[PDB]
């Protein structure tokens, strides 16, 4: 990172990768669909974890996108 | 007694026919059949005031009781030449018995009430959370005729234990072990509500390391 | 009110109870009148009353900072009745007595609608 | 501050007009006597407005003319230090956190819970009261 | 056409009901002019008073006028003024009490259904005396130092039981028997929370409180008659908890010698519904019918 | 223990008990009896359905007879992890484990419905002898309790 | 930011700083270098309110 | 979300040992055997009791009970079985009740613990319901002293 976006960036580790977020996000998205898979018998939890995953993907989607058409760095 | 049919009747036509039916019967969607339920699940049901209930959720509350104790004697009559049932012990003076109800053998009842109460009520009955919404409740407030009638007739999702089931003088001694263990002081200090690790986890972290750290603030420097 | 709307759209109860219902008009009422309306007055106090009198500042800094987060948390606090397993308060934004008394309303949504 | 003063001296005069009003009105001819609950209510906000009033125009009376108060005050009469404005804090959110700690203590009725929000209530306040004369620490 | 102007309201069954539509009708009208003139004011000054393409200068500056701003208070002073004097007259009518009734129902209100009592009936005629209370019932809810004056808070006391009385039920919309032509008295009586009296017809209605006289309020109103037989609907209008939408009832208006075969039925033993089919009446509400106690069409 | 002795809506704890296990007075008797109260396969529930709810019970395969009329019996123990899954709620039909909140469905055999659990309880067969006492009738057909690297 | 507020004549708000270092012939503060370090942020951790005075 | 159209509290049936029951337009309420036991079974010969409430949904008209029948044994209803406008008929007196009579001569044996299948019959309705033995407010029996083992 530049020290106009983290101004002690040369006192500490202050980069992560975008890459690891990315696919972190999409795994966590991809578990919580994975628990749809159990003995409960209700589905309101499972409207939950579907909204849950439908908004991470949506976030990560936005992010990817807006960083290959160069609207955030 | 006539006229405690009759009060009874008359209290139960605008406080519990929406819900129950107005022969007893039950309002299908909206309340059970009280036939043969008996004057002890009345006087439990009203003396602790869940009913009458207000709304349909996971878990009908207990509450200030609507009625006091005759209205609550003429209400159990009236439900009880319906069906009969089971009834609430009483004394000499034809009072419900509440001290007779005290069991003489207190170990017994605590090795009873492990066996069948503690896994829903906790150790000293503290209460307990059940299924979704549910929760056997802290036993502290119920007296003896309350403990003696809610096993007797199995509230809610209370299983029922029937006199066959715990003989009468099993029951006394669970009512002993209940009230005693609600009015034991605490012997090591402060009680801490008597869950165990939670509580005793939350007062160290906000009494024992905020004592610590601060008095290491006050010692140490900052920068 | 989107709820209550869809629901009172056909006669019969198509997907809610008449429970749920009571809980939506009083938290509907409670939460536009006294989350977004009130505070908003204050908001816009806050965004132009200093610059309309000539100052810098208003009065008591802190003390503002401290009126918005006691709007926000105590906003928090009566809305969290719905996770409830009874729910929230179903008595009317008005609270009339004594149907909001121990006897009538119960549950733990009325209790933390006060607070 | 003339204005400011006669601002709620107004409102006094109309408050206690309808507060007599309204107690002379419901003694007479209002089933049960006097209703004792909007009697009350209207006699404290009397109360109220008489309160503020009566600070305000002690205040007038002491201090000549503000450059506020000036109808041909020019700017520059009112160079100088306004006073304190904190520059920021972090214990606003603090004492709302305790003192929504110790509300739903009491909604739950849980007393150990209401304990542990009125402490939290007592140190944020402290902290904010304290935050601006605290010295330096002392090694 | 009245109606249109009435806005929804129902012509009404008794004269005071009927007093009170015209006061509406007036109201409206007087309202509509109003806001007639208002809004037209508004959508002239947006249509002609716009800016145009060659005006350089800006309008004249006028912010002050001073006989208009005296004259803008006094007219609408006037306007409510001849509204408040004409509404002190309606409510003087239609809360006026006669000493003497020719019936005199209870009605008790409870979570969440209706219970109707005859209390008393003397026909102005002499042709129909009734004398229904039931004081030996009243005594038997005494319950007594008590928190309030001396009593706990399931003294009920103040409830009136009659020997005659339509209880409504979760399957049975209870159903209130009147004579037509005839002054109607009612107690309102509530057994724990606030509800609601309210027949459209009547175009009024009252709350149903729970201990009236400990609160000061007037538990008691009449209708000098109602002008036609048939059935009318009524509703609970005060929030009173899950089955508020769910506790209606029926007012069935017959003639009074059929309401005398009606009363010595229900003396003879008779329930509400076969005393109503034995004066050839639909023995069930026809206004309304009853709720499925099913909480819902997921159920 | 007799059926008569449990109402519907009840749950009662019941152990393995022999005549030759005695009432515990002699010294060889109670060594007996503390073997069975302590043996931690042993403690079994005992629920008696109600018998409008008999309509809504689904039966196991190999178990369609180990009911005797309106009275279940299953293993206390929890196949999570060991606890006394005993919470029993009689409307719900629903036995809660207060360890790590498993939920078996009493009425479909005590199949697991929440929690962690993933399999259902082990039905007792019972029957009564002459006398009109309550007794097994046979054995569990499958291990009881926790699961383990060998088994099934 | 000492928190003091001031109106200068033409009617601007200003609020008094302390710098923590040299200043300019203008009066601003040359910009200090982050020193991995705390700084201060209340003028009464700086020594501005003085003490109350000795005694019991 | 516990407080919807499935509500928990709402569809809990009553804590008895009788069982419901409708017929037609009879709601049959508590229905049981009373059957004192002493052995594995109550043998054919003995009389029982069948006990039960019904209520009557209409409260226009009035309705009575005609011809129980069984595959226990036979039934004998004495007394008058009508069942009024809005109003109960109590048929046996139950446990704790402090003259319509539903007596069951049996044929084949039975026992507590199982269900037995019995058939009411009204003017209007008749349905069969499979209806438990209840030992009512009876104190347990006493069980023999085990020796040592
Ligand atoms: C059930 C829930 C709660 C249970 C709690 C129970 C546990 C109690 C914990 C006790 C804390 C230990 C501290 C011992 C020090 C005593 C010696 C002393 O006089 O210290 C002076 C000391 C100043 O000496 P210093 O070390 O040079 O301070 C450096 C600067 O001057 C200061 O520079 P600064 O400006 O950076 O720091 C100022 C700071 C002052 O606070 C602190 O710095 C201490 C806070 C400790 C928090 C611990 C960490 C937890 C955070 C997570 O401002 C505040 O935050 C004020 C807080 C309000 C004061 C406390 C009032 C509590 C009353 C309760 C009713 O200041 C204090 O600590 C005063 C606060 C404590 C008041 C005494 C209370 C004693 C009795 C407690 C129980 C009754
Ligand atoms: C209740 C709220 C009362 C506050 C109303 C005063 C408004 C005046 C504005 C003002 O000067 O603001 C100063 C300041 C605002 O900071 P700022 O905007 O930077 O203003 C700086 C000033 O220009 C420069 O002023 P300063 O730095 O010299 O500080 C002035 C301060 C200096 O006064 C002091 O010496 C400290 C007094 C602190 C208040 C004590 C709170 C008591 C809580 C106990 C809870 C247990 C019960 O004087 C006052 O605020 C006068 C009020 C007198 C306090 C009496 C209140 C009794 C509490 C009633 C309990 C019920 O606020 C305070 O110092 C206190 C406000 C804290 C609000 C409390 C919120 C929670 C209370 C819940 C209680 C129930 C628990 C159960
Ligand atoms: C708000 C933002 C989004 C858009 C605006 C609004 C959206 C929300 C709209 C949802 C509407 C729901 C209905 C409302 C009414 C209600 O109250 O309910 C009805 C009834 O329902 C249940 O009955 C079912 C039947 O009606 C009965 O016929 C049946 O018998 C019963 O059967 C069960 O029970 C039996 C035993 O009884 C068993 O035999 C049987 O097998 C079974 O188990 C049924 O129950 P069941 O299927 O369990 O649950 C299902 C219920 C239960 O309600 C529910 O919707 C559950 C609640 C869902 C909550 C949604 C969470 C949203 C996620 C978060 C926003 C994520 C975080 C983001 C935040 C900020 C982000 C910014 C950074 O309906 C539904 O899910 C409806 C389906 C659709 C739901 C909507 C999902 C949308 C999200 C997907 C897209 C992602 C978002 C996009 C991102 C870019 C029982 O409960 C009844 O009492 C109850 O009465
Ligand atoms: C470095 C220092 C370290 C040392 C710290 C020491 C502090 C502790 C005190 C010292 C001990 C005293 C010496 C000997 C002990 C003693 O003499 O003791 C008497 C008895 O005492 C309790 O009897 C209560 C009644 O007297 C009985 O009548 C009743 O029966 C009993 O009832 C229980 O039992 C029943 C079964 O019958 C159940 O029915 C029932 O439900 C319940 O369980 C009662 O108990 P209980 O309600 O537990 O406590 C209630 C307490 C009240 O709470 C407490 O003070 C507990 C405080 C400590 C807990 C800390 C929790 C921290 C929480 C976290 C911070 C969470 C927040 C963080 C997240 C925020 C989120 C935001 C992002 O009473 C009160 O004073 C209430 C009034 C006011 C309280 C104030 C007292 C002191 C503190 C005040 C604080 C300042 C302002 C005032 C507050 C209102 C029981 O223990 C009994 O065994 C015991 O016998
Ligand atoms: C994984 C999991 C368990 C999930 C559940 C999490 C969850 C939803 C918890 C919140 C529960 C609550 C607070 C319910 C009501 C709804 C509600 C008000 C929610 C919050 C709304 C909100 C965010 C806005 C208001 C502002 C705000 C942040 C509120 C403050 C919330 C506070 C302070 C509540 C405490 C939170 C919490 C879970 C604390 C646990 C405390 C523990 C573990 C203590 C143990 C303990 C107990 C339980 C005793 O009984 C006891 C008896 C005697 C002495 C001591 C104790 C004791 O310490
Ligand atoms: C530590 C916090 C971590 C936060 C991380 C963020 C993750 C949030 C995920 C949201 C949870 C969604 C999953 C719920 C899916 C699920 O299973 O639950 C349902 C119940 O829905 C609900 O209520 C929804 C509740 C959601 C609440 C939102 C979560 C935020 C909370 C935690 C705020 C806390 C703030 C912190 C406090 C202190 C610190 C300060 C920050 C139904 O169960 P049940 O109950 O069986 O209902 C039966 C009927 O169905 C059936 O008809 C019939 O009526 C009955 O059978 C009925 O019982
Ligand atoms: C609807 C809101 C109700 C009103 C009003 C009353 N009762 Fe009720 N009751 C209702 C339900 C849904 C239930 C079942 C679950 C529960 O909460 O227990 C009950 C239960 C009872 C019982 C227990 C029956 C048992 O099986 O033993 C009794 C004795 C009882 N109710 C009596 C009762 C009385 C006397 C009421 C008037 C004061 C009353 N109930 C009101 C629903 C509703
Ligand atoms: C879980 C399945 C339970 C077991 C086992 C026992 N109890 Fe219980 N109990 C349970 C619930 C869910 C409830 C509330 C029911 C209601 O209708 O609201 C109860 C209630 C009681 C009470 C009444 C408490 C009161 O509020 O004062 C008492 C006295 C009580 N339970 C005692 C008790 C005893 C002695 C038990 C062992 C035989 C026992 N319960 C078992 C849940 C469960
Ligand atoms: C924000 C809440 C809006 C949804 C209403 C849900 C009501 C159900 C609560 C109970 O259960
Ligand atoms: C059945 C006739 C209906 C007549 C409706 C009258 C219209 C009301 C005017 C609406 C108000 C305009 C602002
Ligand atoms: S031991 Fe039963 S859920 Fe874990
Ligand atoms: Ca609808
Ligand atoms: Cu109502
Ligand atoms: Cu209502």
């Amino acid at each position: 990172v530049d020290v106009e976006d983290v101004p002690s960036a040369e006192w500490g580790w202050s980069h992560m990768p975008i890459g690891v977020m990315h696919i972190g996000g999409l795994l966590s998205a991809a578990f919580l669909l994975v628990m749809m898979r159990g003995n409960h018998v209700g589905h309101v939890e499972d409207w939950f974890l579907i909204g849950f995953a439908a908004v991470i993907v949506a976030l990560v989607g936005r992010n990817w996108w807006l960083r290959r058409r160069g609207w955030i760095r | 007694q006539s006229a405690l049919l009759r009060t009874g009747k008359q209290l139960f036509e605008t406080s519990c026919v929406s819900c129950h039916g107005a022969n007893l019967q039950g309002v299908p969607d909206r309340g059970p059949s009280l036939i043969g339920t008996g004057e002890a699940a009345v006087y439990f049901q009203v003396s602790t005031g869940r009913m009458p209930a207000m709304r349909g959720e996971a878990q009908a509350p207990s509450k200030p009781p609507h009625f006091d104790e005759s209205q609550i004697d003429a209400l159990g009559a009236y439900v009880q030449a319906n069906g009969g049932g089971p009834t609430v012990p009483r004394d000499d003076h034809g009072a419900v018995a509440q001290e007779s109800l005290i069991g003489g053998d207190v170990a017994r009842g605590g090795d009873l009430f492990r066996l069948n109460c503690a896994s829903c009520h906790n150790f000293t009955g503290k209460g307990g959370a059940l299924s979704s919404g549910k929760y056997a409740p802290d036993l502290g407030d119920a007296n003896p005729a309350q403990i003696y009638t809610a096993m007797l007739t199995g509230p809610q999702n209370m299983p029922k234990f029937s006199d066959r089931q715990l003989t009468p003088d099993e029951k006394r001694d669970i009512v002993a072990y209940v009230r005693e263990s609600a009015e034991t002081p605490s012997y090591g200090g402060y009680g801490l509500g008597g869950f165990g690790p939670a509580p005793e986890g939350m007062a160290m972290w906000i009494i024992g390391m905020v004592a610590a750290i601060g008095v290491a603030m006050w010692i140490g420097s900052r920068a | 009110a989107l709820f209550m709307r869809t629901e009172l759209a056909m006669p019969g109860l198509q997907f809610l109870s008449n429970e749920q219902f009571n809980q939506l008009f009083t938290m509907h009422g409670t939460v536009m009148l006294l989350f977004y309306a009130t505070p908003i007055v204050f908001g816009f106090a806050n965004l132009v009353l200093p610059l309309q009198i000539g100052a810098p500042d208003v009065a008591f800094p802190r003390l503002n900072a401290l009126s918005f987060w006691l709007f926000l948390f105590g906003a928090l606090i009566a809305i969290a009745g719905f996770i409830t397993p009874g729910g929230a308060a179903d008595f009317g934004w008005t609270a009339y007595s004594p149907l909001t008394d121990a006897i009538h309303s119960p549950g733990a949504g009325g209790d933390l609608w006060i607070m | 501050m003339h204005i400011e003063a006669r601002l709620f001296e107004i409102l006094t005069a109309f408050f206690a007009l309808a507060a007599v009003v309204y107690a002379v009105l419901t003694a007479m001819f209002a089933t049960g006597g006097v209703e004792w609950a909007g009697t009350t209510a209207l006699v404290l906000t009397t109360g109220l407005t008489l309160i503020t009033g009566t600070f305000f125009r002690f205040v007038a009376r002491r201090l000549d003319t503000r450059p506020e108060d000036y109808e041909d005050a020019e700017i520059s009469d009112g160079a100088g230090e306004l006073g304190f404005f904190a520059p920021h804090s972090w214990w606003p959110i603090l004492i709302s956190l305790s003192f929504s700690t110790a509300a739903v203590g009491a909604a739950l009725w849980l007393p150990w819970l209401i304990a542990a929000g009125v402490a939290f209530v007592i140190t944020s306040v402290c902290g904010l009261v304290f935050e601006y004369y605290w010295g330096p620490e002392k090694h | 056409w009245s109606d249109a102007l009435a806005l929804g309201w129902p012509t009404g069954i008794t004269p005071e009901a009927k007093l009170n539509r015209e006061l509406w009708i007036g109201s409206v009208i007087a309202s509509f002019a109003v806001g007639a003139i208002v809004w037209g004011l508004i959508f002239w000054t947006s249509a002609f008073h716009r800016k145009k393409a060659t005006d350089t200068e800006l309008p004249r500056q006028f912010g002050y006028n001073m006989p208009l701003e005296l004259t803008l208070t006094v007219i609408p002073f006037l306007i409510i003024s001849v509204l408040f004097y004409f509404t002190v007259v309606v409510q003087e009518r239609m809360m006026h009490k006669d000493p003497n009734p020719e019936v005199v129902i209870d009605v008790t209100a409870f979570q969440w259904n209706w219970k109707f009592g005859y209390q008393k009936i003397a026909f102005a005629d002499g042709s129909f005396d009734y004398d229904g209370a039931d004081p030996e019932r009243k005594e038997a809810m005494t319950s007594r130092v008590g928190p309030i004056r001396g009593m706990t808070p399931e003294d009920r006391t103040y409830l009136n039981f009659d020997k005659i009385e339509t209880l409504g039920t979760s399957s049975e919309i209870p159903v209130l028997v009147l004579p037509a032509g005839k002054r109607i008295e009612f107690v309102l009586n509530s057994a724990d929370v606030i509800h609601g009296f309210w027949v459209p017809e009547f175009l009024f209605k009252r709350d149903v409180l729970p201990e009236p006289k400990a609160n000061n309020s007037d538990n008691v109103f009449q209708v000098s008659e109602i002008q036609q037989t048939g059935a009318f609907v009524g509703r609970c209008t005060e929030m009173c908890g899950t089955f508020h939408a769910m506790m209606n009832f029926e007012v069935r208006v017959v003639e009074p010698n059929d309401f005398k075969a009606y009363i010595d039925q229900r003396n003879a033993g008779k329930t509400n519904a076969e005393a109503l089919a034995a004066i050839n009446q639909p023995p069930l509400a026809i206004t309304t019918e009853p709720f499925e106690s099913r909480r819902g069409e997921l159920v | 223990m007799r059926p008569e002795d449990i109402d519907a809506g009840g749950m009662e704890t019941v152990f393995p008990w022999r005549e030759s296990d005695g009432d515990g007075t002699t010294v060889e008797s109670e060594h007996k009896l503390t073997e069975i109260a302590m043996g931690v396969r042993n403690p079994v529930m005992l629920i008696r359905i109600k018998p409008a709810d008999m309509h809504r019970v689904i039966k196991r395969k190999g178990q369609e007879s180990f009911n005797f009329g309106e009275l279940f019996a299953y293993t206390k123990v929890c196949s999570h992890l060991g606890c006394p899954s005993s919470l029993y709620e009689q409307q719900t039909y629903r036995i809660l484990c207060p360890c790590h909140q498993s939920q078996f469905d009493a009425l479909e055999f005590a199949k697991p419905i929440f929690g962690p659990a993933a399999r259902a309880l082990a039905q007792l067969p019972i029957t009564i002898d002459e006398d009109g006492y309550l007794v097994a009738n046979g054995d569990f057909v499958e291990p009881v309790g926790p699961a383990f690297w060998e088994r099934k | 930011e000492t928190g003091i507020i001031k109106r200068l004549p033409h009617g601007a708000y200003v609020e008094l700083h302390q710098p923590l270092g040299p200043v300019d012939e203008h009066g601003h503060p040359i910009p200090l270098e982050y020193a991995g370090a705390p700084l201060p942020k209340r003028m009464n951790k700086l020594g501005s309110g003085g003490a109350p005075g000795t005694g019991s | 979300c516990s407080a919807g159209q499935i509500s928990q509290t709402t569809t809990q049936e009553p804590a008895v040992n009788g069982v419901n029951a409708q017929a037609g337009q009879v709601s049959l309420r508590n229905v049981h055997l009373r059957a004192p036991q002493q052995t594995d079974y109550v043998e054919p010969g003995t009389t029982v009791e069948l006990l039960f409430v019904a209520a009557n949904d209409s409260t226009e008209g009035s309705n009575k009970l005609k011809s129980i029948t069984s595959d226990v044994g036979e039934v004998t209803l004495t007394g008058d079985s009508t069942v009024p406008a809005d109003g109960v008929l109590i048929v046996g007196e139950p446990d704790g009740q402090i003259a319509v009579t539903a007596e069951v001569e049996l044929t084949k044996p039975i026992t507590n613990g199982l269900l037995y299948d019995f058939t009411f019959t009204f003017e209007d309705g008749e349905t069969t319901v499979a209806v438990p033995i209840s030992a009512g407010e009876q104190p347990r029996r006493p069980v023999p002293p085990a020796g040592p083992g």
